[PDB]
């Protein structure tokens, strides 16, 4: 109980998503809860993330140094095509190749899907503050301390307001995504760092459980992987005259 | 302290000859909730304003700028008004008056002897209005046209500017030769709030001696008092004392000239707020002389139209067309700043005569 | 938890007309043009419209049935403008042929354009008074109805005679198939805030000076903006905010 | 009968601070800085303020006494701002050296100085939250207070240690001999809502890299504008409240 | 509230000097309390340094190195004719320039009016203990740990027992101090030190609040600063036969 850390942050009770279908610290064989709908006139069903909501998964890591501008950084997160969430077994990508249509809740007034969590291991010898913004748009903000961990749902990349080039009519009307347009991205940058001669990197890792995400249309599982052409992307969000 | 008394609807003529100037204060905009009251004893001696020679039958300004002001019945640097802008940044007045918020009161006292008898007209315009001021100044309007404008007869046969102490130890002196001292102590303790007469004062009337006194307006937008001199040369927050001693016949009734009185002032109604210490710009007392007048930029026209709407400053060889042909040549100067001073129409130079002034200034 | 709805107010409402027209009905008891013969009326009889953008109450036709207006909120940027700003303004325009047809489109105040740009999506209702000065040998017959797809369509409207009636007040809800469309855009073939003046017949005098002139005043009324169109984080500074120190001579 | 007050409705806060600082007390039983020697403060214990742009309530000292703010209403046009678009927006600083001095100008969002762009005149209240992250070997000492005058005045203010106690925060109220400053000219001499920071010592190791940086939060709370500024009449029109026809082929 | 400091003292509740004339947090625009009187039998008045005593003032900077003597070191204050604590606007000299006489009180046993304030940041890599001796006479002794704050009222130099040249009846007899003769000092030195191959050097300040000192006989205010000629001091301490 005697040693000198520099560790310690917000004790997640403080933070505002759900702790039950974001929980803290489930059981070893138990399941997560079933998250809440956005509205009580949208269509429900069983949920098929249950296991998967009990699960952080090591998706990308970023390093911390020192700034020298006040740009922002973006970190897009694709559940349905990208081969990190898409390995064998129990992925992350499974219910969003299963299902027609997906959302999240409205907790905090607007749509917002998929957690990130960002823990924080320093020595005493470095000190600061990591600025995690919701979306690209002027959304809610989450400060990391530097020694400390945060959960930090996201709006979806079609949700966040922007007129963009595609911007279908049901983006602001439904609440339901179909499920190959339902990318997340978050933005960071480092707000405040102090250090001394000895460290100066700090990297963290991003992982990313899958909490209150919901699905609609039960269809059988499509493939997995797409290893044959990676352009698809471009013919699907610019759409030339 | 220094209450808001409510006079009547009509004012009575065996008091007063002017209406009175307002019937409520006009605490509006000042911002009497905000400072801490800091009653030290050095506030408690009055102020030497002005001491000198006076001419009778011209409005004389002393301009009462209390921040930058010099004290003739003391030697040194600062003085008991000066030192508490010194001090503070914030002056806050406690109550207010029909003009404006009020500061201070001042004292005109004059020993004169049996042989000489005239009348003093005295008014403190706050200098929101400096133009009443200035206009009184050039001889073109009397202090008996506007409303607060007081009228004290010293001759005389008449106890009246006259200052009367008996110090402030605590014996009382009880053991005094041959006559009681009045109004000293152990007689009464009057408070500052109440007044009264003590016992004593009731019966000598030589010591109790009816003071000419009026009070220290400021200007009725301000929310305190900080002084930066620059924006106070723009739009000015100080009063402008008005006196005019009048008659002034001796005894081969011959018309005098040039009265000695003297004026004292005290700033005892005032809160204090943000206390400096190691201060750069400060105040700048002048010494040994006075400040002047600041006739700001939006006074111009108001000052001109006086003259106009009067029938004496056209004829020539006349006080008053002399200031008006001075006072066209500095509107024809080149002024960097955005006012001019009194000063600099008092020691301007002359043309002729006062049409072409006019039409010069026009084209400028 | 849900963030926090914040409120700002605006102090007394430019351009409110606060002396009204005198031949435009406060109740619907002192309203009988129905039943003789001056307003032959296929959308009821008018109902009483309370709006702070004019002094008085008026009684108005309802050019659609009144609905809730459902506002889509599962994005970031949700806005109730709602009344704010907002003005009757006036235009004037000649009555047209027996043939042919007039549409009015809707206006709106600089200011609620300023605001309102601060987001991409809206819906809003709207409110017409129209006003036809009748001299002495006016025989007008008059027709307005709401467009709804293209040039030849026809309506539910009212029929009005000016001569005995001359001010008729009208009320326009939002009603289209997609609530908030694009403020700039809009969906194809929607109806918006417009209305559309007719005329029937002129039996008028020789001496009347025909083609006679018809003022309209147009009030865009409850406005809910949706979606927040700026992506600026960076910071702002005005002179006013910061500390001025004094110059030193 | 006075001209109704409108009221607007902002919705969920944008930049707002929902992780906060542990080092941040919250209540005044939790914080005695003041008693031991860590916090030597001149103008008192810190108080609680509460305010929207950041989620949990933090002791603050008072750089200045709390007033009321006479806001004057007497020309046309008002407004209360009132929190609405308000952050905590932060920047670095280098600690200065011992004999120099550090002032820090206040800023303000975008969309605050969109709407606040409306009017001419204004006033506001300012909070400031510093933190300076202190390695290791960090002694430094460090003073706070409010500029009056000119470039040598020193009021009461705090000093502190921030290897004890890295982040303290601060309430700097309107003080000024008028309210309602010019927002783009404001008046000269006046303090606004700057603060300055100035380096008392620097009893640091040799492996601390100094000059150590120091992190300020600055929001813009209470605004009260005056005077309506833009004297259009004028009509306007977007695409998206109109009537848009289907094209016909 | 969690980083690696060592800062901390003796928390000043538990010092002895009044609290309420030397107040600990007063409020933003309020006045100080007024001091009490050394006995019944002297002459009061309403205090004119109410505001001052809210306030200390940046007097001297003094350096804390490893001790080699043991030996004392004075550090004279004479708040009289001094060009720091006389600026413009609100200096401490002024309630010394409106005034006659003065005193301070005697809450210990002897009179003692001005208090000095010592507060110590440190590095966690050096440590020790400052002495300060309340005048030049076997007084009061205040100990100051490095990183810890005490305040400490001073004698005059007059009232500290010892016989000098000057040495006037009124000195020993008499609380009341003609004001030009009012300077007070005291004595320091490094008491302890251990420190590391970091830091060596440990530079404090001193404030200096005019805490519960007393006047007696209001004049209207002297000039601020001699700017004539600075032997004055020699003509007023040394008197030749």
């Amino acid at each position: 109980d005697n040693e000198v850390t520099a560790e310690g942050g917000k004790l997640v009770q403080e933070l505002v998503y759900d702790h039950s279908a974001i929980p803290v610290a489930p059981v070893v064989e138990t399941q997560a809860e079933q998250p809440e709908v956005p509205v009580s006139l949208v269509a429900t069903r069983k949920n098929d993330t249950g296991h998967l909501a009990t699960k952080w998964y090591d998706f990308a890591k970023i390093s911390l140094s020192n700034p020298a501008n006040m740009n922002w950084t973006t970190l897009t997160i694709d559940p349905y095509n990208n081969v990190t969430l898409s390995r064998d077994g129990e992925s992350m990508v499974l219910p969003w190749r299963r299902n027609v249509w997906t959302t999240g809740s409205k907790s905090i007034g607007y749509i917002r899907t998929m957690v990130a969590q960002i823990n924080i291991p320093r020595p005493p010898q470095i000190s600061g503050v990591l600025e995690v913004k919701d979306s690209i748009n002027n959304s809610s903000i989450s400060l990391v301390e530097f020694g400390g961990k945060v959960e930090i749902p996201i709006i979806p990349k079609v949700m966040n307001g922007l007129a963009t080039t595609a911007s279908l009519p049901r983006h602001r009307l439904n609440p339901w995504m179909r499920t190959a347009e339902s990318k997340v991205e978050l933005q960071y940058r480092i707000i405040a760092f102090n250090r001394t001669s000895d460290i100066a990197d700090l990297n963290v890792s991003v992982l990313l459980r899958p909490g209150d995400s919901q699905f609609q249309l039960p269809m059988k599982p499509d493939n997995n992987v797409d290893t044959r052409h990676f352009e698809l992307v471009e013919a699907l969000m610019y759409h030339y005259d | 302290s220094l209450p808001e008394n409510a006079p009547n609807a009509v004012s009575n003529p065996q008091q007063f000859i002017t209406p009175a100037t307002a019937l409520s204060a006009e605490e509006y905009n000042v911002h009497e909730a905000l400072g801490e009251t800091e009653e030290l004893e050095l506030d408690e001696f009055p102020v030497l304003v002005f001491k000198g020679n006076v001419p009778v039958d011209s409005v004389t300004s002393i301009p009462l700028d209390l921040a930058t002001i010099y004290d003739f019945a003391w030697d040194g640097e600062q003085n008991a008004i000066s030192q508490k802008f010194q001090r503070f940044a914030h002056l806050i007045p406690k109550s207010a008056g029909g003009f404006g918020p009020v500061i201070g009161n001042y004292t005109i006292t004059a020993n004169l002897p049996t042989g000489v008898a005239g009348r003093i007209l005295h008014n403190c315009l706050p200098g929101d209005c400096v133009d009443l001021a200035v206009s009184r100044i050039f001889g073109l309007k009397s202090l008996l046209g506007v409303a607060g404008t007081a009228v004290s007869a010293i001759g005389g046969p008449l106890l009246n500017g006259l200052v009367n102490t008996a110090a402030p130890i605590l014996s009382g002196a009880a053991h005094a030769i041959g006559g009681n001292v009045v109004g000293g102590l152990a007689d009464a303790v009057i408070d500052i709030g109440s007044n009264l007469l003590t016992p004593k004062e009731k019966e000598q009337p030589s010591a109790n001696s009816s003071a000419i006194s009026g009070d220290i307006p400021i200007s009725r937008f301000v929310e305190m008092l900080k002084y930066v001199k620059e924006n106070y040369q723009d739009n000015p927050v100080f009063p402008t004392l008005l006196v005019e001693p009048q008659n002034f016949i001796s005894n081969a009734m011959t018309a005098l000239k040039t009265i000695p009185i003297e004026v004292f002032a005290n700033m005892r109604n005032v809160k204090v707020e943000r206390n400096l210490f190691d201060r750069t710009v400060v105040p700048t007392v002048k010494e040994a002389t006075l400040a002047d007048i600041v006739i700001p930029n939006h006074m111009y026209g108001y000052i001109l139209r006086d003259f106009l709407q009067n029938k004496r400053a056209f004829q020539s060889g006349t006080k008053q067309n002399v200031y008006f042909q001075q006072f066209l040549t500095v509107l024809s100067q080149r002024n960097i700043r955005t006012h001019i001073t009194l000063n600099d129409i008092t020691s301007c130079s002359i043309d002729s005569e006062s049409i072409a002034n006019k039409i010069e200034r026009v084209k400028h | 938890m849900q963030n926090p709805t914040q409120t700002m107010h605006i102090y007394d409402m430019p351009l409110r007309v606060i002396a009204g027209l005198s031949t435009l009905a406060k109740t619907t008891e002192e309203d009988d043009n129905t039943s003789t013969g001056i307003v032959v009326s296929e959308v009821g009889e008018p109902q009483v419209v309370n709006h702070p953008a004019w002094i008085d109450p008026f009684v108005a036709y309802q050019l659609r049935a009144p609905r809730k207006n459902i506002t889509p909120d599962f994005i970031f940027g949700r806005a109730d403008i709602g009344n704010a700003f907002s003005a009757f303004l006036p235009r004037r325009f000649s009555a047209p042929a027996v043939g042919t047809r007039l549409v009015v489109d809707p206006v709106f105040t600089y200011q609620q354009r300023t605001v309102l740009g601060l987001y991409n999506y809206f819906h809003a209702d709207f409110y017409y008074i129209v006003h036809v000065p009748a001299p002495l040998g006016t025989g007008i017959y008059l027709k307005i109805y709401a467009p709804e797809f293209d040039t030849t369509t026809v309506t539910r409207g009212i029929r009005f005679k000016p001569s005995a009636s001359p001010t008729i007040a009208l009320s326009v809800p939002w009603s289209n198939d997609l609530s908030t469309v694009e403020t700039s855009v809009g969906r194809v073939g929607q109806s918006g805030g417009s209305i559309v003046i007719e005329t029937i017949e002129d039996n008028s005098n020789e001496t009347v000076n025909t083609p006679l002139s018809i003022t309209v005043w147009c009030c865009m009324a409850n406005i809910k903006a949706t979606g927040y169109r700026h992506a600026d984080t960076s910071a702002y500074n005005e002179k006013g905010m910061n500390f001025i120190p004094v110059p030193v001579p």
